[PDB]
DNA sequence: ATCGATCGTTTTTTTTTTTTT
DNA sequence: CGATCGAT
């Protein structure tokens, strides 16, 4: 019973088989649980001569409506997800609990945050959006050179920050506005706009056919008092992104170079919230994905299409209702 | 002496003592005579050894060196001196006296890591590679010495029991027991100790942890042998100080049963070669170095190949990089018998739109000889400390390891002011102060400084008028070439970015198309090169220079105030001496990359071309 | 068993710098 | 100031 991977784990519909072991709370919501589910095991290294490190590393956000349940979506992965901890909104001054190194004080207790505490992994984040902006400073390298740096004691080491970001945040402005641009929902400063990913939101508006669907979902969970198991799944990923490595060949890489230039110049001063050349490479990181997915280790046009897919979808979600750009462009690419 | 197996005869009693006699090959080099006896002529009293020459003849001694090579590595000690003193005489008469000697080791066998340094290995020889952090001072160390009490050379195996019967004792039956012992070191001895150190490697289990690190120990010419913050390669030996398991159980409510502390001394360091691992500050370099140095320089098409070092898999920014290398090399300390030390080393501004690849760039320039990086929230008040052994006031004081090389930093906007001042200083008179307990030491190093940044509301600041810092006009002042980083549109420029990272991006693509371009090769070259560069040549200005740029800083000031008076308001960067002061040092940079002294202003409309860069930034 | 001559015996301090919220 | 240690 160790072959329970590979008496299945090679057929076509499981694409979207792992989508329903993500958290089974959630009637609609397909976009994230498929977000989370690729960037819980996705990563490539791929360190080339001595340049850098390239990411191990991704920033999915969320920017949706104070109190749509956002903050459970989070548990499931630390219940599975190998490493963690949990911190919330609000954490320090970002400096964390600089010591000078004596046998004065009884050693002068040391540590620098959590993402030295937990590389490669997860350490958790609720309600950030309301934080003192010198987080918000401090944070903003780690993510992408995956690199700490510090001074300021008896020492100047360094140490090695390899993880990704929970995200959960709030929204400004009450609860969520319209399709009016989203730089005006909620003001983050300018050099902290720079990385971006995963870009979904609540959006809310009422159907009552699917307010009686979810409700009835909603009571039978509130009805059992006394396809996959969390059971294995775990395990899946422990060994997918632990032992199998990735790779990419040329296939058909120019395409993403047209659908950059969609971007600039359907998108200039309207939306194109500079979205640099971070994104772009998370591309890669869901094709990536897609194969570890399917340890695969290589790929034809499917995983890279299904980034266009989703990229196509949620780049549409946040505009104005002038909302189908891309979408007027791709029904061609589509 | 039980003549039976490991005496202490049957080694030096020809086998070492011959080895090195017999060691030949034709060409008549092959020997460690000659190297000892050469060696000796100039002071050095030692010489350099592997570890598989055993192998080239015999079987046996290594895996009898590596068990106890704490005496072995001394009857080597004493075979050199009795076979080589053989040699001091000329005749027997210029052996005016004995003197000792050194040994070394060295092999090619594989580097260990720090987590595995442990009870099974220890006593024994090794090999490891880390880093270094700082390590002590200089104090004392003998072997023997005489006393009074007896007169004998008191002579020791360890490298203290003392006991009790008097040796005055030619005094009638009133004799001196307990002890009376007066130490001569009249008669004493001295060789070095210094306690270097060692930090673990950045890859080697530091992941969910933080890095160890261990201390060491010198006994006689490895003082003055390495500076901190240095890559080495090893051969040292891992063993204690001190002894015991039974029930003596130890301190207050220490060691429940038997625990002695570690430490290592060096049996042969050596260094890195990461390219040039070790190259800081001594030379091995040999004259074919040199010769290609100097007809590189001689080539007239290395400053263009070397705008095309740092970007290998980077596009773009060439105006930008005529002059990101020139830092490094760094101008002239044109010192004078007065005060004026007009200012030697250089510094540079940068700051633009995010996702235009600032970090990487100054990971790079920390890569290509000594420098650091930290960014904000804090490398250095400098540290006043307090000494928890016999609680003394000394000072650590960490620009101090910028003392030639240079810095790099961004974050100078997102880190409080607190701690900004002795550093808007230091980077104008070098001399780092002090005045805080019962020291004025006024300390000083040459270090630069590279200075990344992040303005709030972007290209809108640079669009209009001024909202270019948010923090001083002071900082402004100090730097000479300052640089906008838009990322202004164009899909040609789109597509081009695109495929250009996607092909360094696929596979981890160049290894053999990379280094097939021209001359763009090797940051190793550039550490020796660096390093040679600066440490020979002095220039200073020609005659037809000065004219010119003189003339060009008048119409510069001119330009600034006629904008001023252009908008009837101050639309200018501050005209300063600083601003002549630095190109100087441009002129400077230049000469000391093709070596030519003497620069012409040819050679520096190049300078004037980059400066332009920042003159028309700041110009609105 | 008893006495005496042998052996070996040591402890005293208060305050300043940078750091974090 | 204490215990060891030797002989008487
Ligand atoms: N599909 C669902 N299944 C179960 N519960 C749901 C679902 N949708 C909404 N909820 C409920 O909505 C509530 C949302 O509050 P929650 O504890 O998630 O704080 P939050 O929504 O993260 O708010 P904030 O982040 O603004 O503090 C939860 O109690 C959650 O149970
Ligand atoms: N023009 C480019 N060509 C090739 N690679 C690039 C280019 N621009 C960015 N990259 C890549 O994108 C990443 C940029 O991250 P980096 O840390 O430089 O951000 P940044 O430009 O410093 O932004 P900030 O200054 O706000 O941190 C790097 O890994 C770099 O390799």
């Amino acid at each position: 019973d160790i072959a329970t991977i590979q008496k299945l784990s090679k057929d076509p519909r499981i694409v979207e088989r792992v989508v329903a072991s993500m958290a089974p709370s959630i009637y609609g919501h397909d976009y994230i649980k498929r977000a989370l589910a690729l960037a819980l095991f996705g990563g490539e290294s791929k360190n080339p001569g001595e340049k850098h490190k390239v990411r191990g590393d991704i920033n999915l956000l969320i920017c949706g409506d104070p109190g749509t349940a956002k903050s459970q979506f989070l548990k499931y992965t630390e219940k599975v997800a190998p490493r963690a901890v949990f911190t919330t909104g609000q954490g320090a001054s970002a400096v964390g609990l600089y010591v000078r190194r004596n046998p004065v004080s009884r050693e002068w207790t040391l540590e620098a945050g959590a993402l030295v505490l937990a590389d490669q992994g997860v350490c958790l984040i609720d309600e950030f959006d309301k934080m003192n902006d010198q987080d918000r400073t401090s944070i903003h390298e780690a993510m992408e050179q995956q690199s700490i740096s510090i001074s300021k004691a008896g020492i100047v080491t360094s140490l090695q920050a390899r993880c990704t970001v929970i995200a959960a945040a709030n929204p400004i402005g009450g609860r969520y506005d319209p399709s009016m641009t989203f730089s005006e929902n909620v003001n983050l400063s300018e050099p902290i706009l720079s990385r971006f990913d995963v870009l979904c939101v609540v959006k809310d508006e009422f159907d009552p056919m699917q307010d009686q669907q979810l409700a009835k979902f909603v009571v039978h969970s509130h009805m059992k008092h006394h396809e996959i198991p969390q059971d294995l799944l775990r395990q899946y990923i422990v060994y997918a992104k632990e032992n199998i490595r990735p790779k990419l060949t040329n296939i058909d890489e120019d395409k993403i170079a047209k659908m950059y230039a969609q971007l600039r110049q359907e998108s200039f001063a309207t939306g194109s919230l500079p979205i640099t050349v971070r994104h772009i490479e998370s591309v890669i990181r869901m094709s990536e994905a897609h194969a570890r997915m399917h340890l695969r280790e290589n790929v034809m046009e499917a995983d890279v299409s299904m980034a266009i897919r989703m990229m196509l979808e949620s780049f549409i979600e946040a505009q104005k209702f002038s909302v189908m750009k891309k979408m007027r462009s791709t029904f061609q690419k589509y | 002496n039980q003549q039976d197996a490991q005496i202490n005869l049957q080694a030096v009693k020809k086998k070492y003592k011959e080895f090195i006699r017999t060691f030949n090959e034709e060409n008549f080099f092959y020997k460690y005579r000659d190297t000892l006896k050469r060696n000796y002529l100039n002071g050095r009293y030692f010489l350099e050894i592997e570890m598989e020459d055993l192998v080239g003849f015999d079987e046996t001694l290594a895996d009898k060196l590596n068990k106890q090579p704490t005496e072995h590595l001394e009857i080597f000690e004493e075979a050199a001196r009795e076979v080589a003193d053989e040699i001091t005489a000329p005749r027997p008469e210029h052996e005016e006296h004995m003197h000792d000697i050194q040994i070394l080791l060295s092999s090619n066998a594989n580097p260990t890591n720090i987590r595995q340094l442990k009870s099974d290995c220890v006593s024994k020889l090794v090999k490891i590679a880390g880093i270094i952090v700082a390590a002590s001072g200089i104090s004392a160390k003998a072997t023997r010495m005489s006393i009074q009490c007896l007169s004998c050379s008191t002579v020791i195996p360890n490298l203290y029991a003392l006991p009790r019967k008097c040796n005055t004792e030619q005094a009638g039956r009133p004799k001196c027991p307990l002890d009376p012992f007066f130490i001569m070191p009249d008669k004493c001895k001295c060789v070095d100790f210094q306690t270097l150190k060692l930090q673990e490697l950045p890859d080697f289990v530091p992941q969910g942890e933080i890095p160890r690190h261990l201390q060491l120990f010198c006994d006689r010419s490895l003082c003055e042998r390495v500076v901190p913050g240095n890559r080495v390669l090893i051969q040292g030996i891992y063993s204690i100080r001190k002894v015991g398991k039974p029930s003596r159980r130890d301190g207050r409510e220490k060691a429940v049963v038997g625990v002695r502390a570690p430490y290592m001394r060096v049996v042969g360091i050596t260094v890195d070669s990461e390219g040039a691992g070790a190259i800081s500050r001594y030379s091995n370099i040999t004259s074919d170095e040199e010769e290609h140095f100097r007809r590189m320089a001689a080539s007239g098409d290395i400053y263009e190949r070397l705008s095309q070092s740092l970007a290998p898999s980077i596009f773009g920014s060439r105006d930008i990089k005529k002059a990101i290398t020139c830092m490094l090399f760094g101008g002239s300390r044109k010192r004078l018998p007065d005060g004026l030390c007009r200012r030697g080393d250089i510094n540079v501004l940068l700051l633009g739109d995010p996702g235009t690849a600032k970090s990487q760039l100054l990971k790079f320039v920390e890569k290509v000889p000594i420098a650091v990086y930290t960014s904000g929230k804090g490398s250095s008040t400098a540290s006043v400390m307090k000494d928890p052994q016999t609680r003394n006031f000394v000072m650590e004081g960490a620009m101090v390891l910028a003392d030639g090389g240079v810095v790099c930093i961004d974050e100078f906007d997102k880190m409080r002011e607190d701690d900004r001042v002795a550093i808007h200083e230091a980077m104008e008179q070098q001399t780092i102060s002090i005045a805080k307990a019962g020291i004025t030491t006024t300390l000083n190093s040459r270090c630069s400084v590279l200075a990344a940044a992040n303005s709030i509301f972007g290209r809108w600041d640079d669009t209009k008028g001024e909202e270019n810092i948010d923090f001083m006009p002071t900082i402004l002042s100090r730097f000479d070439m300052i640089f906008i980083v838009k990322d202004i549109h164009d899909e040609s420029r789109d597509i081009t970015l695109a495929k250009h990272i996607i092909n360094v991006h696929l596979s981890s693509n160049k290894s053999a198309p990379s280094e097939p371009a021209e001359g763009e090769i090797s940051l190793s070259t550039f550490k020796k090169y660096i390093h040679y560069c600066r440490t020979h040549c002095g220039p200073r200005l020609s005659e037809a220079a000065g004219e010119k740029l003189k003339s060009r800083y008048v119409l510069m000031r001119s330009g600034a105030g006629q904008q001023e008076k252009a908008s009837d308001k101050r639309l200018s960067i501050p005209i300063t001496v600083r601003q002549l002061e630095a190109v100087i040092r441009i002129s400077e940079s230049l000469a000391k990359i093709r070596l030519q002294p003497f620069a012409t202003d040819e050679h520096v409309n190049e300078a004037l071309r980059l400066f332009q860069v920042s003159t028309l930034d700041a110009a609105m």
